[PDB]
């Protein structure tokens, strides 16, 4: 059968307030590409070719970009069904809508928003297959997940996940997050199961990458009280003295898998995929044929779009994305950068770690750091920043003007910890 | 003897 | 040296063969001249006797009181105790070759060890040597309560219900001192090594290295389990029944017999084994159990799955049925319930 | 000293009043903490009652008498006379809550309660909480006189002031709880506390003791427990505040210690160590008065080298008396009768409490000969007869009580009955 | 001589300095021990009490009871090894008076 795949693209960890004002979280340029791109070149990787995607809120400008998609063109492998509905604020309804409409056959692969990822999920695929069709449907789920280790920075100070399966079949046991738990709480129910050995884990990712069936639309139709896909692991985790049908856990070793959800998780999976760590995603193969995304990759991880025209004696010592049509002058110091496209630049200019966008532009001598811009965020001379430091929606700096760490500054005095302005106080 | 109903009959009203 | 072969044993080494003179026997075979061997001396002078009665010209007896736990007797005994001990539990029936437990003690400098064959829900670590956890159902209701320390430094965790230890501990010096001033740590199995483990996370920090085992256990309440070790036993025996005055016409089925014993005509024995110059002569069957000795037996005992004591008789007209024989049967003929009973 | 009190009553009210209301002294030890629920330990409260001819007897106290179940008011009776209130000697009333976490001092010092003064709640549902267990301690506990005082009078309605006292002084007796009456008292409606030692003092008075009998003394408590590294001056006799046996501690007493340590080769029967235990250790809770007899509890204190009992080791044993009769011998005839009343936790189907057992071999029987709950791998049991025996003398001059409770759960029960050889 | 070690005293930081300037040691022989009644133990304290008499007669120092259950003598080191005289007669007691009611020492 063919292998369809339903998507939402609007993950309800509604976070990225108030960048979330101008354009939509999922269209998000974390390198100068669409993330939902990412998931989709992934989606054509594994070979699914009709997947429904999903968007509530700010449906209009999902369209509105994704109209020219490397999958949206007649040629594409993949169809793409953007079913402009605006009730649901939860995935169960969604679930329960691709209930309403059958739209899902049989074997989908459900998947939130913007997962970066690099993962062949037939090995998987297949394994759910066979557990379940010579196990008739006593499967619902196969969660798939990625080997990691705690300290890493994919796991930020918001989320972790820790779980207890089965070794022999690789069954779900229980799921839990861990936010600031010094002791953890399993049941013996576990071992009441069965005799036979459990495992217990801290060292898989929140891939949220799960295969499942459409008796998961059944599962969510039947009960309409799951509102996330936690709710539904753990109902059925407890709900397992009758009709659970348990889920078949199953992890990989050598891919990267990332459900960014946060400015942190963000940042470490930029700053990690123009690492490769994900290749074949890299913009230099420029996989979505998309003209300005021509990507010159060279000499020690430096990434450089056409007509750079990069300053005398600037230097750029790695991991830097400078984006087309980017302008700099003397002795400007970026370093694991994200240059968009539109991008001029001062002089004696330090940008550690930063990720500018699109329109973005900055004087003289500014030093920056931890950063983040967006569509025409400005900064003039010597002005300073700090961890997480966003600023969006065109918002202007003064001269001579430090800023404190989360300088969330945008259009919105109620939200932002700022407002619009032209200075550093003074909305 | 003569105190137990005294309390009993002396505070049922205002003791609920 | 660096050990001593102490031996947490109380109350005997019952059978065609020297039971709990075993662990000793088993250890003696593999260096270890000393046996630290606490006796039973609630009563009287009822267990050292009986080690004259032995074959080992290297043991020790060691007196006792009224009640001696397990860590109890191990700070009563403290004082002589002046190396790296090696405690070890009574029923020690068991052919693992405690080369590899010590194996990896001396490799990782381990503050302990133990073993697991194959209650009491452990978690072992991902490579199975450094445990980082046990307790039993009785310990706490339901919630396997894990420090999130642990996980957040040891990665991966098995875990084993599926265990049967059999209380070899393996020690250091100075987590008996340990113990030594903790008066209050009463039991090793029960409080001391979960307490340890508990305290492995607040190099010169502790240890603890379980191992899991496949081969043979420790013996408890139920002592027909130890039949299998009969079963097997012969095969330990191969140079360390078996020697007896045989009939070779009664049904021998995996049996076992020492000299000087019950030989006479119409007998059998069918998967079990026997007792040591006892009366068993007379027209008999098989009884799928093992007895002890002065048991006069007679008149086919068409018995199964039971114990034939010490203080018991039967002649001319017996029969029986899964009832033990403990104390008080001056018995010839009670037709027996395979149900629960002991006369 | 002469004669002490004891205490019985229902649960689920709250037992902080009934525990240290009017017992004269407060209830402390070492990790007491008074009264969560109840008190498990049966002591000795030093304490004066005495009247003045006045609608209250006046307490030791020489100014007034009181209690604390009232958080603004508690109608009560006229508090007596002041003047130096006078009173005889440390006539003991002890009071043993709602509790049963000390069986072996239930059954040890039990039999040395001459009164009871009590309480008995009124916040009671169907199934008991202290009428299905807490009468399985003291039943042969020597105490005749009782009162098992109601307490819900004024705040619980009129389907709970009322609701279990006479179903259970009907119902609860099994022990001698029932046939005590209820003296006014309360720990759920504060009636009278001052009215309570007069109607209660003289209710359940001091009964006729004896008064120069033998000094079988059985010891029912010992008190040390001190940190270690031992402080300047420990070194003493027993020290031990609470309900001896028996015990005329007159004018040059002693003890002919029969149990004491291990006999001459301690498989044996008798022995012969008096270690004099001398008798000058008895203040009559108002004056140096140590003329006592035996009946009361009252904070006596011992001559022999305390390391042996200066712990918890000076319960169940005895210190010895004039006429060395005490049966030293385990083995002995002993009875014990079975579970009519289930203890630990009860039902109204006859479920936890229809059927019946005995002892065997291969396993443990703990039974409580006497004072101590001692035992292992019986022998056998007969219908209602047993040949009791331990390996150790118990040496008391009788040998009554069991205890239906060997190693069985994380808790206990008792459903015995007395029988002495 | 502390204050004509002191001498020169400007304030009382000077004395109190200079004198607690200059200045574990012990031995603390303990052992557990008493006689099973009163009248044995009482004999047994007394001839525990007369064989440290005529220890600091010999004169290790400080042969002390300060714990009840063990008698423990603070054996000053006097001779600097003093730890063998202030037992040389203590547990003589073992047959001096202290075997009236078995009060046999301990460790």
């Amino acid at each position: 059968p063919p292998l369809q795949a339903v998507l939402v693209a609007d993950s309800f960890d509604r976070r990225f307030f108030p960048i979330s004002k101008d354009q939509p979280r999922v269209l998000l340029p974390l390198a100068n590409v669409a993330l939902i791109d990412y998931t989709l070149e992934f989606l054509t990787a594994t070979g699914v070719q009709e997947t429904f995607v999903f968007c509530c809120w700010k449906a209009a400008q999902i369209k509105e970009h994704l109209l020219k998609s490397k999958w949206c063109r007649p040629t594409s492998l993949n169809v793409v069904r953007i079913i402009t509905s605006e009730l649901y604020r939860s995935l169960g309804d969604v679930l329960r809508d691709v209930d309403a409409k059958a739209l899902v056959r049989s074997d989908f692969l459900l998947v939130y928003g913007d997962v970066i990822s690099n993962i062949n999920i037939t090995r998987a695929l297949e394994e759910h297959r066979l557990r379940r069709k010579l196990e008739k449907n006593v499967s619902v789920m196969t969660m798939i997940f990625k080997e990691s280790s705690p300290s890493h920075p994919t796991r930020c100070h918001e989320d972790n996940v820790v779980v207890a399966v089965d070794s022999t079949t690789n069954r779900v046991l229980h799921f839990q997050k861990t936010q600031g738990l010094r002791r953890f709480a399993f049941p013996l129910s576990l071992f009441q199961g069965s005799s036979d050995g459990v495992e217990v884990r801290y060292d898989l990712l929140d891939c949220h990458i799960s295969i499942c069936s459409p008796q998961v639309a059944q599962l969510f139709t039947d009960n309409f009280d799951y509102q996330t896909r936690d709710d539904f692991v753990r109902g059925l985790l407890v709900n397992e003295e009758i009709l659970g049908n348990q889920i078949h856990m199953h992890v990989t070793a050598k891919e990267y898998g990332a459900r960014v959800s946060n400015l942190h998780m963000y940042s470490a999976v930029c700053a990690d995929v123009i690492r490769r760590w994900v290749y074949p995603l890299t913009p230099e193969a420029n996989f979505t044929d998309s003209t300005t995304q021509s990507c010159t990759h060279s000499r020690h991880n430096i990434y450089r779009g056409p007509e750079v025209s990069l300053g005398h004696g600037s230097i750029l010592e790695e991991n830097v994305l400078l984006g087309s049509g980017t302008v700099i002058g003397s002795n400007c110091f970026i370093t694991n950068s994200v240059i968009g496209p539109g991008c001029h630049i001062g002089d004696n200019v330090v940008l550690d770690q930063t990720y500018l966008w699109q329109g973005v532009r900055v004087a003289a001598g500014a030093q920056i750091h931890q950063s983040l811009l967006c569509d025409n965020a400005e900064v003039k001379e010597r002005v300073t920043l700090k961890p997480r430091s966003v600023l969006t929606s065109q918002v202007v700096v003064g001269p001579n003007i430090t800023l404190p760490e989360g300088s969330v500054i945008s259009l919105h005095p109620p939200d932002a910890e700022e407002d619009e302005d032209d200075g550093e106080f003074s909305d | 003897d003569y105190t137990y109903e005294e309390l009993l009959n002396r505070v049922f009203n205002i003791m609920r | 040296m660096e050990f001593q072969a102490v031996v947490m044993a109380v109350g005997l080494p019952v059978g065609n063969k020297p039971l709990i003179w075993y662990p000793l026997n088993l250890l003696e075979r593999v260096g270890f001249e000393e046996v630290i061997v606490v006796t039973t001396r609630d009563v009287q002078k009822a267990l050292c006797a009986e080690f004259k009665m032995k074959m080992k010209p290297d043991i020790v007896c060691i007196p006792d009181d009224a009640d001696m736990g397990t860590a109890d007797s191990l700070r009563y005994i403290y004082p002589k105790l002046k190396t790296d001990v090696l405690v070890l539990s009574c029923d020690l029936i068991t052919d693992v070759a405690l080369h590899e437990v010590v194996d990896l003690f001396r490799a990782y400098d381990a503050s302990l060890a133990m073993l697991m064959r194959k209650r009491d829900f452990i978690g072992v670590d991902s490579t199975g040597k450094r445990l980082l956890f046990m307790a039993n159902e009785a310990d706490l209701d339901e919630e396997l309560v894990i420090k999130g320390s642990i996980l957040q430094k040891h990665p991966r965790i098995r875990f084993h219900t599926g265990l049967v230890d059999a209380h070899l501990y393996c020690l250091k010096k100075y987590i008996v001192d340990f113990l030594m001033e903790n008066g209050s740590i009463t039991s090793i199995r029960s409080e001391l090594i979960p307490y340890l483990v508990r305290k492995q996370f607040s190099l010169k920090s502790l240890d603890i290295y379980s191992f899991i085992k496949e081969a043979n256990t420790l013996n408890l309440a139920p002592y027909d389990a130890c039949w299998n070790a009969c079963r097997g036993d012969r095969w330990e025996d191969l140079s360390r029944s078996s020697a007896q005055i045989v009939s070779k016409h009664l049904v021998g089925v995996d049996s076992l017999i020492g000299p000087e014993t019950q030989i006479g005509e119409k007998s059998s024995i069918k998967r079990s084994v026997i007792g040591s110059s006892c009366l068993i002569k007379d027209r008999v069957t098989i009884t799928n159990c093992l007895l002890m000795n002065s048991v006069t037996v007679e008149e086919g005992s068409n018995i199964q799955g039971s114990v034939i004591c010490n203080n018991a008789v039967i002649e001319k007209g017996a029969d029986i049925k899964d009832c033990l024989i403990g104390s008080g049967q001056r018995i010839e003929a009670k037709a027996k319930r395979v149900n629960e009973v002991i006369v | 000293a002469t004669i002490n009190i004891g205490t019985i009553g229902h649960v689920a009210h709250g037992k902080s009043t009934v525990v240290k209301a009017i017992s004269g002294v407060h209830t402390v030890r070492f990790k007491n903490e008074l009264e969560r629920n109840i008190t498990i330990k049966l002591g000795y409260a030093n304490a004066k009652i005495y009247k003045l001819d006045d609608p209250s007897c006046p307490r030791p106290e020489c100014y007034r008498s009181c209690g604390s179940s009232t958080p603004d008011e508690f109608p009560t009776d006229i508090p007596g006379t002041k003047g130096n209130f006078k009173l005889v000697r440390h006539v003991s009333f002890v009071d043993c809550p709602g509790h049963d976490i000390l069986m072996a001092t239930m059954l040890n010092g039990a039999a040395v309660m001459d009164a009871a003064l009590l309480l008995i709640a009124g916040n009671e549902s169907c199934p008991q909480p202290q009428t299905s267990e807490h009468l399985a301690a003291i039943e042969i506990m020597k105490l005749k006189h009782i009162l098992i005082l109601q307490n819900k009078i004024d705040l619980v309605k009129e389907s709970q002031a009322k609701e279990q006292y006479e179903q259970i002084l009907a119902f609860v007796q099994g022990t001698v709880a029932e046939g005590a009456p209820i003296i006014p008292i309360s720990a759920q409606l504060k009636y009278n506390i001052e009215v309570v030692c007069e109607y209660i003092v003289k209710k359940i008075p001091v009964p006729p003791r004896d008064f120069t009998s033998e000094p079988r003394l059985i010891v029912i408590r010992s008190f040390d427990v001190n940190k270690p590294g031992c402080e300047v001056d420990d070194l003493k006799g027993g020290v031990a505040g609470g309900s001896i046996l028996k015990g005329v501690l007159k004018v040059g007493q002693e003890i002919e210690v029969r149990p004491g340590i291990v006999s001459k080769d301690s498989e044996g029967k008798l022995m012969c160590k008096p270690i004099f235990s001398k008798i000058v250790s008895l203040f009559a809770e108002h004056n140096d008065l140590q003329y006592a007899a035996p009946g009361g509890l009252i904070g006596v204190g011992t001559k022999i080298d305390p390391t042996l009992c200066r712990a918890d080791r000076m319960v169940g044993q005895v210190l010895g008396a004039v006429g060395a009769l005490p049966e030293i011998f385990t083995e002995l005839e002993i009875s014990y009768f079975l579970l009519r009343r289930l203890l630990g936790v009860r039902t109204e189907g006859d479920k936890k409490a229809a059927k019946v057992q005995k002892l065997s071999k291969n396993e443990v029987l703990m039974v409580n000969i006497g004072s101590l709950s001692t035992g292992g791998r019986v022998s056998a049991v007969k219908a209602d007869l047993g040949k009791i025996v331990l390996t150790n003398p118990v040496c008391t001059e009788v040998g009554e009580k069991i205890a239906l409770s060997r190693r069985v759960e994380k808790h206990w029960r008792l459903i015995g009955w007395g029988q002495i050889r | 001589d502390p204050s004509i070690l002191d001498s020169l005293d400007l304030n009382e930081d000077e004395r109190e300095v200079l004198i607690n300037n200059i200045n574990a040691v012990k031995i603390r022989a303990d052992i557990e021990v008493a006689c099973y009644g009163y009248e044995g133990i009482d004999a047994v304290k007394e001839a525990l009490r007369a064989g440290l008499n005529c220890s600091t007669e010999n004169m290790p120092i400080k042969i002390n009871l300060i714990a009840p259950p063990r008698y423990v003598m603070t054996t000053t080191t006097l001779e600097r090894t003093e730890g063998l005289s202030v037992l040389s007669q203590a547990m003589a007691v073992i047959k001096e008076k202290i075997e009236e009611k078995r009060g046999v020492f301990n460790v």
